[PDB]
């Protein structure tokens, strides 16, 4: 029913039609996560190399 | 990542290895000189995976040839594609391994292994981005089996973040050299379970049966068996060698195929099954390829696929065909037989198509399956091992090289663990 | 070989349908949770409609219409009849009804109750049956959930011999194309004890439910009068057919309810396809006016008719989508 | 004028990027060499297109775009392709080895060693912005780089540009064209980690596009090329308001404002019409009524789901071609009385409409026929949660047996992140439930 906010230009137009009314992590914490994971990979690798040394 | 380093070890390893380089060289248009004489550009796009370029412009296989005897390597060198291999990549001792895993792994092999690793290092250093390694060997002898698994252990120590894969020929009494093959196979499996990422199980039992029952060859030779191996090998490495979306490198194949680290032993399949020389004239229909590739009689591991469940499957279709018809037929197989594909891995069947067919066929399909039915292969070896091991028969060949019985007990137990681990997922 | 899964264990209708599908040998049953089915006979509650029709190379079909609960819950049916232009408050085959909550249209209900009080004309209502208003509202807050207050039908048609109340159950199958199929066999669910105009406390002569009766079994086997007999009766007693006096009205009601929700529930342009069996419950008054009581989303059949109807389900709902290697239904023409 | 930087991550992000920029060039009359004859202000300007293209003194119009892949093959195609001249080498960033379809490898292992370089090359574009409004991020959910690298990139963009808006274009995984069995894992992990960092995300299910290409373009087996030209048409419909003069969705902030009342529930459904094969010999051109009606068909949606059984929170219609308001309102009136459209109680039942008079451009010799009018509908409907329900069920099936988890643990991720990511998805599925019935 009601047409509002009609805006026209050379390129086109826009408007709104209403039919019915209603009723972060820091740089430090990131560095931390990426280094924790790297340390877990380092430990898994060192465990493997120890086992191969045995 | 691009470069794969290929290692072939022992009589079997070097015989299947030579055939592999023969077959893939013809597909990439490379001749015995190392000179390209092909038409398509698809042939050269990923040639660096398997070949080095040394100015010429000549193509040299990234291939190291290993044996404890000189015999089979002289055979390779004066063979058809013999001139193509880098002469420095030939590493041999004199004394052999006498079908004895202990000699390959601990005594004779230990003497030769450092020279092999020098050649591996020299090849690894010319790589932009080494993917990892493939090994061709058998499990039944001493060099491919004992020394081959020694090499794998040492390669893993020096390159722990690279993929290790094997084409492993399993022994059978049907095609057998010695009684100790089950001992050698059990000791090798123990290694493979811990140190490879992916292992193609080539069962000499299956290859024999295919030759006898299906190809109507009344007495199969190694040549006949190896024709099936080289076709399967060409097939399973298609996605690595040619422009393509999925399973396009060794790590992505492992990620899609291996849901649990120990269960990485694959059953390959091929269609159509052809014998050497004798050509087939009628191309197969896409429905026929799809039915045959899944048929137990096209499997290269003597396991009944209906006795287990598929964890994952990769399928490679080669030739000019209808990709729509491929999708439909692939979808038809799964929907018809859904109880054989585990329901807790969704969409566990992936399909690739490549335009280039293998030599002498217009259409082909290659099957790679991770089935829990592979357990039948390990149960069979286990039975043969125990029949001897309970009377400690033939053990003196091994204790004489410094081994204790404990090592056999441990290798057997680990293979029995693998069996029951497969049974766990077949019932889950 | 077509495939199917079963996710409702308590369904006598569908138990029989699967049993029939297996017995053709062109259908294979899979485990509950295998997604690679053509046909889902699904659970009554929380059916995963979102996971249907996303399986490449499989035409999928389910035995429920998503959104049909708008028809099949009493609270929802009232709301649907009042607010839809196709039905409206003007609607003449649905009893005057109001939706009531405890912690809503309680206000509007008591207003119509007083115009009844004006002329003192029959002022009895159901929820369970009372003469006076505030004794119903005191029963409501006592129970917990939401329930409906409905005008009780004080002048029902009564079968002689025995001064007995009844209701008619009709079974309707809506296929994947939204064809509306009325099963030619209905059933009357009779009271055994004579009807008591001045005592609503005596409850088994007023409510015709097949369980609540078991005087039971006196006049007809299991309090079930079928169609041939009830027609014979209406000819003999009242000089008319079942077709003319009742069934024309029933066909009209069924088609009106289901045409109304068609845009909300149709699977015509959807990635999966639906069918559903409904049970419509009808009351007949003494002038042979038909009233819709309720719509059942998951009905059972009557013993004598399981075989025939279940076969029809297979014939028009299933094999129409999945063909194998006269009709028991009247198609209602919209 | 306020600038936007486009970020294209992984194979999917890059190939879709190529298609979008290809299309952008055709729409603005920018040539393969980077020259724009109709642009009269040589060397600068603050026209609407400069939101996406910067300028050199030589008169070259250059995408405000960074391409990042962990492997070189796909970005190497851009480097030597028909649009080689358009992009500055510093905008094309490649690693040596990819994420092997593994979220943890893309995020933790390989992410770590490339994140600083990427953020530095992003900074080089940001420095040339007088007023940067933020980011458009293109990636797959299913790839290791698309999922893993993207989520890390998003965390860091929130840190370095906390004031700026972030929009996503995300390829949701489909088995018909997917490359990995672990895509469900990658999807849930990337969604969990990205949820807080994204203002508005447009999901495109490859299943839906695959089927549109089969049914409407008569393509027997759609390739990525087919899919991407279609996807880029929809993306251009969405971004047209940033690149052309108008009064609807003129900055990134307006996308959240118009499409996202509840911040977690930031996934609008796109519906596009019409899609017409170029080799359809005889085609009767569709009207405003017909194309608008088609916005309410599940078959035309970017994600297959059923909006009749959810609730709307917002709805924008974006028309291109010969369309006037009168015909829009007439089409809306009729559609309103025929369809189940239910808004939530706390929102107006209504439509925001934008019309650009230029009809959609098509790529010469492509699959799409030129049409006189087209529309993209952006709706924030709860029905889209069906796509999360599907994804979550697949994740649950594999994770219950811990299938493939060792690949992720081996990359340094803890098993607990799986159950955390899945918990956030259970809460998300719940939010949609509460809003939706
Ligand atoms: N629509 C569309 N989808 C694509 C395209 N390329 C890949 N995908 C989809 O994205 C997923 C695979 O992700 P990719 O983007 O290839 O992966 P990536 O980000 O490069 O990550 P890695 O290769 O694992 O390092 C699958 O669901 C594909 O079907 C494309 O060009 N268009
Ligand atoms: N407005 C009304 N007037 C007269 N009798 C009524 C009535 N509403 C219900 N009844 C009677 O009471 C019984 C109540 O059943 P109703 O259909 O309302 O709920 P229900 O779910 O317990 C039975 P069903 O399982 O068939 O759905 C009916 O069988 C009917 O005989
Ligand atoms: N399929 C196949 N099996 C072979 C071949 N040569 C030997 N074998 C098998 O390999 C095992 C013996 O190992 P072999 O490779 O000869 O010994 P090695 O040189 O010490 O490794 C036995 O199981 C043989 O059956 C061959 O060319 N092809
Ligand atoms: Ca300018
Ligand atoms: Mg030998
Ligand atoms: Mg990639």
């Amino acid at each position: 029913m009601e047409v509002i906010e009609l805006n026209k230009c050379t390129s086109g137009q826009s408007f709104e039609v209403i039919l019915k009314p209603p009723s972060d992590p820091s740089l430090e914490e990131i560095q931390k996560k990426l280094e924790a994971a790297e340390e877990r990979r380092k430990y898994q690798e060192a465990e493997l190399l120890k086992h191969l040394a045995e | 990542m691009r470069e794969i380093v290929h290692i072939q070890a022992g009589q079997c390893g070097n015989q299947i290895g030579a055939k592999f380089w023969e077959v893939i060289s013809d597909e990439h248009g490379i001749d015995p000189t190392g000179s390209y004489h092909g038409d398509s550009d698809l042939q050269l796009e990923r040639i660096n995976v398997y070949y080095n370029e040394a100015t010429g412009n000549k193509y040299v296989p990234r291939a190291i040839l290993v044996d404890l005897e000189p015999g089979t390597m002289d055979s390779v060198r004066s063979g058809p594609f013999g001139q193509i291999f880098r002469p420095d990549n030939f590493v041999f001792g004199q004394s052999g391994a006498g079908n004895n895993w202990a000699k390959g792994h601990y005594t004779e092999g230990a003497e030769l292994v450092d020279s092999v690793l020098d050649v591996v290092r020299k090849e690894s250093e010319s790589c932009d981005c080494l993917q990892g390694f493939q090994l061709t060997h058998s499990l039944g002898g001493g060099t491919g089996s004992g020394m081959g698994t020694l090499l794998i252990s040492k390669i893993r120590e020096e390159y722990p973040d690279r993929i290790m894969n094997t084409f492993s020929v399993m022994p059978s009494p049907k095609v057998s050299d010695t009684v100790v093959e089950p001992y050698n196979a059990t000791l090798s499996v123990h290694q493979l379970v811990e140190n490879t990422d992916e292992t193609y199980c080539i069962d000499n039992e299956a290859l024999y049966d295919i030759c006898f029952r299906t190809l109507k060859l009344t007495t199969p030779t190694y040549g006949d068996l190896n024709h099936l191996v080289s076709a399967t090998m060409s097939g399973v490495t298609t996605c690595l060698r040619f422009p393509g979306q999925l399973n396009a490198d060794l790590r992505k194949l492992a990620v899609n195929m291996v849901p649990f680290p120990r269960l990485h032993f694959f059953m390959p399949g091929f269609a159509p099954l052809t014998s050497r020389g004798s050509q087939q004239y009628r191309a197969l229909t896409v429905p026929e390829l799809t039915q045959q590739m899944f048929d137990s009689k096209n499997m290269m591991a003597a396991c009944d696929p209906r006795h287990g469940r598929y964890l994952t499957v990769a399928a490679i279709f080669r030739g000019r065909m209808s990709m729509k018809e491929v999708d439909e037929q692939m979808l038809n197989v799964q929907n018809k037989n859904s109880s054989y594909f585990v329901e807790w891995i969704p969409n566990n069947v992936k399909t690739a198509v490549c335009d280039i067919p293998p030599r002498g066929l217009k259409m082909s399909a290659t099957f790679i399956g991770n089935s829990t039915a592979i357990q039948e292969l390990f149960k069979r070896i286990s039975e043969q091992f125990t029949a001897m091991f309970r009377r400690k028969a033939f053990l003196h060949w091994y204790t004489g090289e410094g081994m204790d019985e404990m090592e056999f007990t441990e290798a057997e137990s680990n293979m029995n663990d693998l069996v029951s681990e497969y049974q766990q997922y077949q019932d889950a | 070989m077509y495939t199917f899964v079963v996710r409702d264990e308590n369904s006598s209708v569908y138990a029989e349908v699967s049993r029939l599908l297996l017995a053709t040998g062109q259908w294979k049953r899979l485990r509950k949770d295998n997604p690679r089915f053509n046909l889902m006979l699904g659970e009554r509650n929380r059916l995963p409609f979102g996971r249907l029709g996303h399986e490449p190379g499989l035409v999928q079909l389910v035995n429920y219409y998503r959104g049909a609960d708008k028809l099949c819950r009493k609270a929802s049916l009232v709301k649907l009849i009042k607010t839809s232009p196709e039905l409206s408050e003007s609607c003449t085959w649905f009893p005057e009804s109001y939706v009531i909550y405890p912690t809503d249209e309680r206000e509007v209900f008591l207003a119509a109750y007083n115009r009844r009080r004006e002329g003192r004309e029959g002022n009895v209502w159901i929820a369970l049956i009372s003469s006076e208003a505030s004794e119903l509202l005191d029963f409501i807050d006592e129970q917990g959930q939401v329930h409906v207050i409905q005008k009780y039908l004080e002048k029902p048609l009564l079968l002689e011999p025995g001064h007995r109340k009844f209701d008619i159950r009709s079974w309707v199958l809506v296929d994947h194309l939204y064809n509306i199929y009325l099963y030619r066999e209905g059933v009357l669910r009779t009271s055994s004890e004579p009807y008591n105009s001045a005592n609503f406390q005596d409850k088994t002569c007023h409510l015709t439910n097949h369980c609540i009766q078991k005087n039971y079994g006196r006049y007809e086997e299991g309090n079930e009068m079928f169609f041939e007999e009830f027609n014979q009766y209406l000819m003999d007693a009242l000089n008319t057919t079942l077709e003319n006096s009742i069934l024309l009205q029933i066909k009209h009601i069924i088609r009106s309810c289901l045409m109304c929700i068609e845009p909300a529930i149709s699977t015509k342009h959807l990635h999966y396809q639906s069918f559903q069996l409904f049970g419509f419950d009808f009351m007949v008054d003494e002038e042979l006016k038909v009233w819709l009581i309720e719509v059942n989303g998951a009905p059972a059949c009557a013993q004598k008719l399981y075989a025939e109807l279940c076969q029809g389900i297979v014939d028009v709902a299933i094999s129409s989508v999945f063909p194998l290697a006269t009709s028991i239904f009247i198609k209602l023409h919209h | 004028m306020r600038e936007c930087i486009s970020i294209h991550v992984g194979q999917a992000g890059v190939q879709i990027g190529n298609a979008c920029w290809e299309l952008y060039c055709l729409e603005h009359g920018i040539q393969p060499d980077g020259q724009m004859p109709s642009d009269k202000t040589i060397g600068g300007g603050d026209d609407s297109f400069n939101t996406f293209f910067s300028e050199t003194g030589a008169g070259k119009h250059v995408p405000r775009a960074v391409f990042v892949d962990l492997e070189p093959t796909v970005i190497d195609e851009v480097r030597t392709g028909t649009y080689r001249q358009l992009f500055h080498p510093e905008q094309l960033i490649t690693g040596k080895e990819d994420a092997a379809n593994n979220y943890a490898r893309g995020h933790y292992t390989i992410g770590k060693e490339i994140i600083d370089l990427v953020l530095d090359r992003i900074r080089k574009l940001a420095d040339q912005c007088t007023g940067l409004q933020g980011f458009l991020v293109f990636h797959s959910f299913g790839g290791g780089t698309g999922s893993g690298f993207t989520s890390l990139l998003m965390e860091r963009l929130s840190v370095d540009y906390g004031k700026k808006s972030k929009l996503e274009f995300s390829i949701y995984p489909a088995p018909q064209v997917s490359t990995a069995v672990v895509e469900p894992y990658n999807s849930i992990l990337t969604t969990h980690t990205t949820l807080e960092h994204s203002d508005c995300a447009f999901m495109v299910d490859n299943e839906a596009i695959y089927d549109i290409c089969r049914r409407n373009l008569d393509i027997e087996r759609p390739t990525y090329t087919n899919l991407n030209r279609l996807i880029s048409q929809i993306v251009s419909s969405i971004t047209a308001s940033l690149r052309f003069d108008g009064a609807l969705n003129v900055d990134l902030t307006e996308f959240q404002t118009n499409l996202v009342p509840y911040p977690r529930i930031h996934f609008p459904l796109a519906t596009y019409a019409p899609v017409i094969s170029a080799e359809k010999a005889y085609h009767e051109q569709l009207s405003v009524a017909e194309i608008t009606n088609a916005c309410f068909e599940p078959a035309n949606q970017m994600v297959k789901c059923d909006p009749r059984h959810g609730k709307y929170m917002a709805c924008c219609l974006l028309y291109r071609g010969d369309v006037v308001p009168k015909d829009v309102n007439a089409a809306i009136a009729t559609i309103k009385t025929k369809r189940s459209i239910q808004f939530v109680d706390w929102c107006p039942t209504g439509f925001k409409v934008g019309i650009n008079y230029q009809p959609p451009t098509v790529v010469p010799g492509g699959d799409l026929a030129k049409v006189q009018r087209a529309v993209c509908m952006l709706s924030n409907t709860t029905a889209i949660a069906e796509a999360w329900a599907r994804l979550d069920h697949k994740f649950d099936l594999m994770y219950a047996k811990r299938a493939f988890v060792h690949w992720y643990v081996g990359e340094g991720m803890e098993e607990g992140e799986f159950s955390e990511a899945r918990e956030d998805m259970a809460a998300l599925e719940k939010d949609y439930e509460e809003v939706g019935v």
